[PDB]
């Protein structure tokens, strides 16, 4: 060979060496993380992302009166003025009132236990169930994988169970008794940097994921308000709105307001939710943090710090200040912290893109309130499910824009109604700013998730599954009207996502149908619990071997396996292996006499029903054999014994044949 | 994601032509030049020839040993290289490599065994072996042409100890290999499986 | 035309540091400052694959444990961990000279342990095979490292010998031996006494098994 | 660009009543440093119980790999000002 | 200039950056982390 | 049967959007290696050229990932995602399929995009000291133009060449517009023989042709 | 680190020679074929030779305008290039670098200056520009060999739109450039041209 070619082909292995490391070099530095699964409580009714777009599309305001069962002396702590011990001027903020309500039962958590439970943790628990389920993943499947979490949350000093009230109150375990009870082994960490502690904690997540050293990662945050406490003491310094509104973006502006929450998102990376079939929801595509350092107070924001946490993280997604058509203000609804966030976005978004296209300023904080730790990674639920979406939904209580800042630029312009998201040329792209009080900033960057058949099997099995009856009646219930409002969905689909993205429970039920007009009406009597034709309920043994019974004479009719032989090729290619092993010492074809074709004979005739009996008997034994039910025993009943024996490894299936078919015809 | 997948092996009769596809994958097939690497059994690798690129003009060359009898070409449409063996000899028994270079082999397939030999379909003659009178006893199976045989003691039941060795070719163009056990100082029984010949011997094994 | 050599075996211990060095009978530098030179690992069982090229420049998609270096006539390539799976053949095979006729004898890499002695057992040619007009005697070596242990027979044959060794255990990771001499019917009986010697690194002598039926 | 990643808790501490609210909340333990020594790479507070600092650490590698932080602090800070551990545990 | 040695200076090329780029990676993974400065303030009058 | 290569001769640029240069070439530059045997090098001003592409595709160590060569054969395009102050230069795709190469070619300006200004053009006459020194030097000048490439001429009487230096400076740090000036030098004597040294100018932003009149001499 | 530092360069009279060193660092020297390539000062890169490594030989190669005239060398005893012209023309001038790789100029020295012209030191000969009685007034310097020339306005003290144009090679070799600023039709200004070989500081206040 010439030397030319020779050193060729090196140079060939060269580069393209050369490009899989620059390629891992990419997917090291900054890769797009995938969010494959999100869930949220918050105020206003809402308990799931589809609940929160329904409060934000709707333009609603979750503000409203303080709770009453939390033991607060609520009507003995409201006076007008802004200074006095015990008391606020706030009526009313975001409140979770089912806050303490939790399924003990559930995680195996006993009465006593729960009541001496932060209730932070009950949230994030039965927040991260959620998540892990609309991601579709079984989170009973998930024990024992290298499952991060990351959350964020504060000590809101919530307070035979003494030793639950040690481990059930520490910030500490917020985190790592999730990975606990699911049995997940990726590191557990708590966050706690105040309003930016959920957004900051997706950061950690993101790198977590980047490293190799999780596959997946629970990303969110959780903020409860045991005691009044946030409302009394910090309403010294007028801190709070009057009327309890956070006014963002508004001339109204004249303070903030606080308000109770959870929220968590299920991620991974785009890659491996791609390799898994996972649905993709949106991509973080970068995300940054810093911390404002010399300030006008501890207390206090930077606008210069903004631009630069911005700045970083547009250029961490590779993106530009252009390519972002949208932003998640963090939007206190303070006075002083408005204009400084408003500045920060004209300066760093709003200055060089089309007259337009002006970047569109929103707050879910104007809808619920100041949620707290939990709000950033809220913030991203709802730039996520808009941008499923396609429409922005408007900021409330803004009557004009403020005047602090100058919007003559015209580059950043506030959601006043809604807009319509355009879907061309580009895929839509967001940001999401979680600004906080001890500093630390966060900015994180959303993409819309890029766009990515078999058969129908026939009366596919519908599955069900519960912890007690009345969660059973509960899930399908839920089911049917979830599919109530879905045009037309594919059987088989709904069919494979509840036999294996869900959890198999203690009482189960099934459907089991041809035509789709009888699973609606199931459903519905599985709801109120009436029995029904194609309706199937049972309670599952934890412990049990299974046995295989195989009769004798009794159990044979014409055409008997006919339709297997059609519809089934597993059956079909048993049947066939059955009688290549039976035509050595028989005078006819087996399928003939099964089909029931013209001049085969008939099953009255002693000597064939016999061996008919035994290839269908064996056929259908290794049809369940073939769906996973290995027995652990068999017993047979006369000659079904030998059909037992060919399954129990004792006899070929030669030797089965032959004996089956000789003992018939003496 | 680059693939390479092999087929056309099989059992030929001596002086007999023989033909090897390797279908490739995920990459350009034109730029690269296709090789062919020959193993035998034991025995290490023995490069058998390559061809190039059609944009250096296609052409081949070979090994002395295996000059003028052997042939490769490549469709470039399809993308597949083809080695047409012709007047096979009984030293050409082995696993033929298709790889991905002339010179360096980056890529390799997963191998195909093409064997070579007159003799035809036989069955496992089994004998036994008397134990020493730290006590081995086994079984011996010979004349058998095909593999794969197996040999079970007592059904399987027998597994600590059991040292099934290689099959060795003797010079009647046959194989034989030995099956033995070490038991520690009832009956021993082994089961010899033959698929080809279907042939089910049993033998007990005893001083 | 060149040549190159490396150790024939080299036992490995999972986490050691190990060096399979080869030198060649000429200077591989090329004039452009390249050593035309490759580092290739067959596993057991599967394909052969390209651990190093260039010398030196390791192959994308290997593990970064290996590494080559040296250079003119000198080279080596060296592992930070052994694992299970590590063990194979490794060729360093030469591109400055072509057509390369064979990659070489390779360098058989196994798991390293204390060396251990074979327990020999020389069984007799049973009297089915004998009615069937052939005899077939059978040495058996077990449990024995490292390999390479030879043996001879005295009837001193040495032209109807074939040996078999099987792969190294997965348990104790010791190797097993069994030859085999065959004779014909009128061969079997013109010699009374059959002995089979062995030799092993891990015996202090031939220890000889004697058999006497002729 | 510093980064500030400590591990510490809420330990229950507490005419001023504006430094209060900043002198007892967790998140400004690491806060307060980058507002007194003017730094401004990410100051996180890590509270992961006892190994909650060297977790930090970890952290705080992976700020120095990643560039986002040219130096770090990883440490933890451990303070009771009432006997409440020694009456639960 | 013939071929055969005009592609070696393309090959050393590819090779110094294939290098520069795995060292990049192994930097950007596993890169050493000094430990430049210490404090300390423990039990049994320990301030350094 | 020399290859040559051809690509735009200038091409604005703005802080942020994309760039794309394109070369094409008279042959095909894709060797029996399967390579493009194409490199792309960046002359920033007043700096030592570096090399940003090789055999088309490959991006050299230490340059920017924002750079990306693509094509093959004949056509070829380095791509800038997000064009700096600092990527302005001269950037030259030449060829080393056919050694040795005589000349890098003309290369591809690159500078920053503004709205297109036309010349506030301006004229002086010679000096009195200059004429009784034995020589005469009109000068006209170009002020806060764009794009560069306006060109002059110098109707002595009722067109010139060959006694005539044009000088650009380069791209305002500031404003980002060129500013030109020829000195067109005859003699002591040549000065006085016609009355009338007129200047043209023409450029994009000039919608006629601007022409500035002497009227002495 | 890769370096590449060149010397040897400056002025020289016609019909002499020189000898530019180029000294290489952080690399095997002897791996590398070393190339010269020279930019006029507005024309684009020339390519004027290379010369191939120890292991090929060390031949040398050159350009059709500068064969035999020039002479590539090297010594990887010291890890220096050399490039020896002889017989300097004027076109010659310019700025010559030296880089690493034959074919693929890789890596580029920071670059020398070259300049082949017979005239001596002379200093400047300012004139002024009248801007006809948004006014545009300058002074122009010409007639000054070596360079540069610094031209400051007012001793500096006026900034704001001046332009000071590149110098241009007169016919006779001697450079020639003309420093402007515009101002409000309206101070006496005054431009100072200080040239540092001939030590010559001429000012000239510029007026209608």
């Amino acid at each position: 060979v010439t030397d030319s070619e020779k050193v060729a082909e090196y140079l060939r292995r060269a580069t393209l060496d050369l490009r899989a490391a620059r390629q891992r070099i990419r997917e090291l530095e900054s890769e797009p993380i995938a969010i494959i699964g999100m869930a949220c409580r918050l105020p206003g009714g809402v308990d799931s992302p589809e609940g929160l777009w329904e409060l934000v599309d709707s333009g609603t305001d979750a503000i409203a009166g303080f709770p009453l069962d939390r033991g607060w002396d609520v009507e003995g702590m409201y006076d007008p003025d802004a200074e006095a011990p015990g008391k606020t001027y706030v009526k009313e903020a975001g409140f979770l009132y089912d806050a303490g309500e939790f399924d003990a039962g559930f995680f195996g958590i006993s009465p006593r236990e729960a009541v001496s439970m932060d209730p932070q943790q009950r949230l994030m628990l039965e927040a991260s169930w959620e998540a892990f389920e609309r991601a579709g993943l079984d989170p009973a499947r998930q024990r024992g994988t290298a499952t991060g979490v990351f959350v964020g949350a504060t000590a809101t000093g919530y307070v035979g169970a003494e030793g639950f009230a040690i481990t059930g109150n520490m910030t500490a375990v917020t985190s790592g008794r999730i990975s606990y009870t699911l049995g997940l082994q990726g590191p557990a960490v708590t966050i706690d940097t105040a309003c930016s502690s959920s957004l900051v904690a997706l950061h950690l997540a993101c790198q977590s994921l980047r490293q190799g050293e999780c596959t997946t990662a629970l990303a969110g945050g959780v903020t409860v308000m045991p005691t009044p406490t946030a409302f009394t003491e910090f309403s010294r310094q007028r801190g709070l709105a009057p009327d309890g509104r956070c006014k963002s973006f508004a001339a109204a502006a004249d303070g903030t307001n606080w308000a109770e929450g959870v929220a968590v998102l299920v991620v991974e990376r785009l890659s491996d939710a791609r390799r898994n079939g996972h649905r993709v929801l949106a991509v973080v595509r970068g995300t940054a943090i810093n911390q404002d350092g010399a300030s006008n107070g501890l207390s206090a924001p930077n606008d210069l710090a903004q631009e630069r946490v911005i700045r970083s993280a547009l250029d961490n997604a590779g993106l530009t200040a252009s390519d972002v058509d949208a932003v998640e203000a963090h939007g206190t609804g303070t006075t002083l912290g408005d204009p400084i966030e408003a500045q920060a976005l004209l300066a760093a978004y709003g200055h060089e893109r089309p007259a337009h296209r002006p970047l569109r300023v929103g707050s879910l904080k104007s809808n619920i309130g100041h949620a707290g730790p939990a709000a950033g990674v809220a913030g991203v639920i709802k730039m996520v499910m808009a941008m499923r979406h396609g429409v922005l939904p408007r900021s409330l209580h803004i009557d004009e824009p403020t005047p602090q800042v100058d919007w003559s630029s015209g580059a950043v312009t506030l959601l006043t109604e809604p807009v319509d998201w355009p879907d061309s040329d580009r895929p839509r792209r967001a940001g999401v700013s979680a600004f906080g009080i001890s500093g630390t900033n966060a900015h994180v960057i959303l993409e819309q998730a890029p766009t990515q058949p078999a058969p129908p099997v026939p009366a596919a099995p519908w599955l069900l599954s519960a912890k007690t009856p009345a969660a059973l009646r509960a899930q399908a219930r839920r089911l049917h009207t979830h599919l109530a409002r879905h045009p037309h969905p594919d059987p088989t689909d709904i069919a494979h996502a509840l036999a294996t993205t869900r959890t198999p429970h203690e009482h189960r039920a099934a459907l089991v149908t041809d035509d789709h007009g009888t699973r609606g009406p199931a459903l519905a009597a599985l709801a109120e619990g009436a029995p029904d034709a194609c309706l199937i309920s049972g309670t599952a043994l934890s412990k049990g071997r299974t046995v295989f019974v195989f009769p004798g004479q009794g159990s044979q009719w014409t055409g008997m396996g006919r339709e297997l032989l059609h519809t089934s090729p597993e059956f079909a290619a048993y049947i066939a292996e059955c009688e290549t092993a039976l035509n050595d010492f028989v005078d006819w074809s087996l399928t003939d006499v099964l089909r029931g074709t013209e001049g085969a004979p008939g099953y009255d005739r002693v000597d064939v029903v016999q061996p008919a009996l035994f290839a269908v008997m064996v056929s259908l034994a290794r049809l369940w054999q073939h769906h996973g039910i290995h027995p652990d025993a068999v017993i047979g009943h006369s000659q079904g014994e030998i059909a037992a024996a060919h399954i129990a490894g004792a006899l070929s299936l030669q030797d089965a044949a032959r004996i089956v078919a000789l003992r018939s015809q003496a | 994601e680059v693939q390479l997948v092999q087929s056309g092996g099989g059992l030929v009769q001596p002086g007999r032509s023989l033909r090897l596809s390797c279908t490739a994958s995920g990459f350009t097939f034109g730029d690269y030049a296709m090789s062919w690497v020959r193993q035998a059994p034991g025995k290490g690798l023995e490069w058998v020839g390559f061809i190039r690129s059609k944009a250096y003009g296609g052409t081949t060359e070979y090994a002395a040993s295996v000059k003028g009898r052997f042939t490769i070409s490549r469709d470039d449409s399809k993308s597949i290289a083809y080695l047409q063996m012709n007047s096979l000899k009984t030293e050409d028994t082995a696993v033929y490599y298709c790889t991905r270079g002339g010179t360096l082999f980056d890529y390799w397939g997963q191998g195909t065994l093409v064997t070579v030999s007159s003799a035809s379909t036989k069955g496992p003659s089994v004998f036994p072996l008397a134990p020493s009178s730290t006590a081995a006893l086994g079984c011996l199976v010979k004349d058998y042409f095909p593999e794969p045989v197996t040999v079970s003691w007592n059904s399987g039941a027998l597994t600590s100890g059991v040292h099934t060795f290689p099959a060795v070719l003797q010079s009647s163009g046959l194989y034989s290999l030995s099956s033995v056990v070490t038991v520690p100082s009832q009956t021993y029984i082994c089961n010899v499986n033959h698929k080809p010949s279907n042939t089910k011997v049993d033998k007990k094994v005893e001083p | 035309v060149v040549m190159t050599q490396s150790p024939l075996s080299l036992p490995v211990t999972p986490g050691e540091p190990a060096s399979i060095s080869c030198r060649s009978s000429q200077s591989l530098l090329h004039s452009n400052g390249y050593n035309y030179l490759d580092w290739y690992l067959q596993k057991p069982g599967q394909s052969p694959q390209l651990l190093i090229y260039l010398g030196s420049n390791r192959a994308s998609g290997v593990p970064d444990r290996f590494s080559g270096s040296g250079s003119g006539t000198d080279f080596t390539l060296k592992i930070s961990r052994v694992e299970a799976e590590d063990v194979g053949v490794y060729y360093c095979m030469q591109s400055l000279q072509t057509p390369r006729l064979t990659f070489g004898p390779g360098t058989k890499v196994d798991i390293k342990r204390t060396v251990a002695a074979p327990s020999v057992f020389i069984f007799p040619p049973s009297d089915e095979q004998l009615k069937s007009g052939t005899a077939s005697v059978v040495c058996l070596l077990n449990n024995f490292y490292p390999r390479g242990a030879k043996v001879q027979w005295k009837v001193l044959q040495s032209g109807n010998s074939q040996e078999s060794v099987t792969e190294q255990d997965s348990k104790d990771s010791t190797y097993s031996l069994s030859s085999t001499l065959t004779l014909s019917k009128a061969d079997y009986e013109k010699h009374k006494v059959y002995a089979c010697e062995v030799t092993h690194q891990g015996l202090s002598s031939p220890v000889t098994k004697s058999f006497n039926r002729g």
